[PDB]
RNA sequence: AAGGGCACCACCAGGAGUGGAGCCUGCGGCUUAAUUUGACCAACACGGGAAACCUCACCCGGCCCGGACACGGACAGGAUUGACAGAUUGAUAGCUCUUUCUCGAUUCCGUGGGUGGUGGUGCAUGGCCGUUCUUAGUUGGUGGAGCGAUUUGUCUGGUUAAUUCCGAUAACGAACGAGACUCUGGCAUGCUAACUAGUUACGCGACCCCCGAGCGGUCGGCGUCCCCCAACUUCUUAGAGGGACAAGUGGCGUUCAGCCACCCGAGAUUGAGCAAUAACAGGUCUGUGAUGCCCUUAGAUGUCCGGGGCUGCACGCGCGCUACACUGACUGGCUCAGCGUGUGCCUACCCUACGCCGGCAGGCGCGGGUAACCCGUUGAACCCCAUUCGUGAUGGGGAUCGGGGAUUGCAAUUAUUCCCCAUGAACGAGGAAUUCCCAGUAAGUGCGGGUCAUAAGCUUGCGUUGAUUAAGUCCCUGCCCUUUGUACACACCGCC
């Protein structure tokens, strides 16, 4: 409807307040170190960020 | 001016950190500024353990990713001014430099 | 599906003709037959509603009630 | 201090910037022989170097396209004005770059070669 | 899009001042960050640029969660005669110092 | 079927267990408007899936277009958009109705055509990942054999963790895998460096002894990078280097490849990561603005909002937690860690010292920390030392359940979590079965991270205490190589 109910439901917290910064997914996020990236997207881009495998 | 400055260098790789911490202090010796020795701070090991599969089906294998952050501190102390003397930085990509004074 | 309620009839506007709700007399003497919204955001240009028991400003959305 | 974030978050954010810029350049300069991106960051300013085979093609008419991409990377990450410079560099031995050869193979397959 | 003139011309002149414009994909974003004083919703600017794309005056590139619209030569003259401007003022990407 | 070799996802000798009880959690079933759904060694604390809203994909209702663009109607004499009052609605959704105002070309209607979809199809696909298989295996060129599928190379033997190597040799020369490699742990009183780590020494102090010690003892009390106003790196940190190679000795060996024992040594087998050819109709289209095709697209399978559900219970199963007690529980005192995190682009939500109030959960002010600077010398638990208990379903166990008080949130009922007082239920070591494991290991024990506005019985890591047994075998379950048989080749879950 109008502006009073279109987005009136609070999303200041919870799982619905956070989304993947790459694919806009809402499951398996990684908020550690302010990453804000999906679980799969982090595996996709870890070489680019610099998280490399040692052991 | 009477100045005493601190230069901290941080990055992900020891080779470039060591060569910067070497060439900067060698320039200081050739430019006769007495050098407070390079202090190697403990390494920051950013660890992220994540399930390998994008599905949740399998043998529950976990992939662990590491990021090593190394940082060094060099205090440049001279009886005369320091900043007007040293102006070149000679910094390659990858390493981040921060210069403060004794007040900060 | 098989919705219990019938299809909700969407509102259709009244299709008003030319407004012409103000009149002058004897070769021109102005007569506002509609109330004026006195706020700055309404301004002196727009006219208020003349509902049977209140007045409504189209822009200022002020409602003046007479009992 | 309070204004600057910690070193851990700062390095993670640098990696995020590198990854986002690389993905953007891959999706944009795909047909121009994109190979890679190298960022040299300094407190004074930053230099983004695009390693690509067709430099004369990534640079539009009188640098129109490189100016466009410079403005885009300006506005998306919000650098201070005039603090970012984008250069294009021709790669050496493009046969050794797997990115360029994979892109060329994709171009051929989209064209319709067997 | 029911978006009015008072923000349509604002978006169009932003798009003409520099040959590009960047918009984060957030239809629920209350305000597009630059042109902060025009009260232009992100949904309105996204759909205006989408209409321009459909008419072919701007080309669209999509990274993770952003649009990176690039104005085109077909968009040059359309912006010029929509904003009633003689062909002498150019976008930033076109001419610099020359 | 034979021969040789190997493996705690096999056994042996054992340990801790699970299966028995309660509870948590995940599947099936039942019920339901819905109890959304994938997956059946290699599914079942798995989808990082600890769901009040969101998540959400399910159900019950209600809004909006966020249906681009093109064409035709419609139109400033108005295409059309919002909204006060009453009903109406769950709703202060002008959602619809009565009512008139108001925006002005942005829209409306119709036709093509978009677009979106956690809609279908993983038996159309990509990528990733799991498994075959972490076993040691795999392939080309030229040459030889065969009419050819193919074969030799790629092997009698010895040896190895290993087609690892020595050797033979119709093969020669190679390639991948293994190894090599990277990280990690162990020694460096050797080097460099340290006011964001310290040590020693010295000086102020504070206390005990003062009989008399006095260069006596304690101090995580204050100082000596406050710049002249001590040195040094043993301890901590992290760099460059070294160090271990079956190197030395004895024995065995074709005296080769190597194996066993011993000396000296920190170490004579530290744990991981990476990991071949070929495959599976193994899993994901519910990760993606990865995606073909199909379906839907204005009364929506788009999207938003309210409520409910994903928890629902005659029952079965899986991963776990708590226990059944005296090798213990309670009460008090003493005393020791290491990983690692900490104030946010959106994004609001950080770790907390100290003081005060409260019995507790908590609350109120003052600060510190974007961090070897502050929490923090991380005063952790187990353990240790004393007290009470006394073989009882007992002071073991804390499920169930009542009342009350706080915290988070917009909201706590189907109890979010926490605190207090009551109730002490099964459970007295668990059938048939079955899992994991060889040294700082199992197990006991706590502490970090992820999830997190609130939070862990989960998971990923860390430290503390620290064993019994074994240095073997192919017996069971399997794996590799060679020979052999085959009526199998969807390949013994075969065929008949
Ligand atoms: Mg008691």
């Amino acid at each position: 409807g109008h502006q009073q109910l279109y987005w009136s439901h609070p999303r200041k917290f919870g799982q619905g307040s956070r989304s993947c910064r790459v694919c806009s997914n809402r499951h398996g996020l990684i908020r550690k170190y302010g990453l804000n990236m999906c679980r799969q997207c982090f595996r996709q881009y870890a070489k680019d960020i610099g998280f490399i495998k040692l052991d | 001016a009477i100045h005493r400055i601190r230069i901290t260098l941080t990055s992900r790789n020891v080779k470039s950190l060591e060569k910067v911490c070497a060439d900067l202090i060698r320039g200081a010796k050739e430019k006769n500024l007495k050098v407070k020795g390079p202090v190697r701070m403990p390494t920051k090991t950013l660890r992220i353990t994540t399930r390998k599969t994008p599905c949740g089906e399998g043998s529950k294998t976990w992939d662990r990713f590491q990021m090593r952050i190394h940082k060094r501190l060099i205090d440049l102390h001279s009886p005369s001014e320091i900043v007007k003397q040293i102006t070149s930085i000679s910094i390659e990509p990858g390493v981040e430099v921060e210069v403060t004074i004794a007040d900060a | 599906y098989t919705t219990p309620k019938k299809n909700k009839h969407k509102r259709k506007k009244v299709k008003l003709a030319v407004l012409k709700y103000y009149k002058v007399d004897e070769n021109g003497k102005i007569s506002r037959l509609r109330r004026e919204c006195p706020s700055d955001e309404c301004g002196a240009g727009v006219f208020m509603a003349s509902h049977f028991d209140r007045h409504y400003c189209g822009k200022c959305c002020l409602t003046y009630c007479f009992n | 201090m309070a204004v600057q974030i910690s070193k851990k978050r700062k390095f993670v954010a640098d990696g995020i910037f590198k990854a986002e810029l690389n993905e953007f350049l891959t999706r944009e300069l795909a047909e121009d022989g994109y190979s890679g991106v190298e960022v040299r960051v300094t407190p004074t300013r930053t230099e983004i170097i695009i390693l690509a085979t067709r430099t004369q093609n990534v640079l539009g008419e009188k640098g129109r396209r490189i100016r466009e991409l410079t403005a885009v990377v300006q506005k998306r990450f919000g650098f201070p004005e005039g603090s970012v410079e984008l250069y294009a560099e021709k790669v050496a031995t493009r046969g050794l770059c797997a990115i360029a050869q994979a892109e060329s193979l994709r171009y051929k397959l989209l064209g319709g070669l067997a | 899009m029911l978006m009015p003139k008072k923000n349509r011309i604002a978006i169009y002149e932003l798009l003409f001042k520099e040959g590009v414009m960047v918009a984060k994909k957030d239809v629920h974003m209350p305000k597009h960050p630059e042109l902060a004083d025009k009260n232009v919703p992100n949904l309105h600017v996204m759909k205006a640029m989408q209409s321009l794309k459909s008419r072919g005056y701007v080309k669209e590139q999509f990274a993770w969660r952003h649009f990176y619209w690039y104005l085109t030569n077909e968009g040059i003259q359309y912006l010029r005669d929509y904003l009633h401007l003689p062909p002498e003022i150019v976008p930033a990407t076109l001419r610099r110092s020359r």
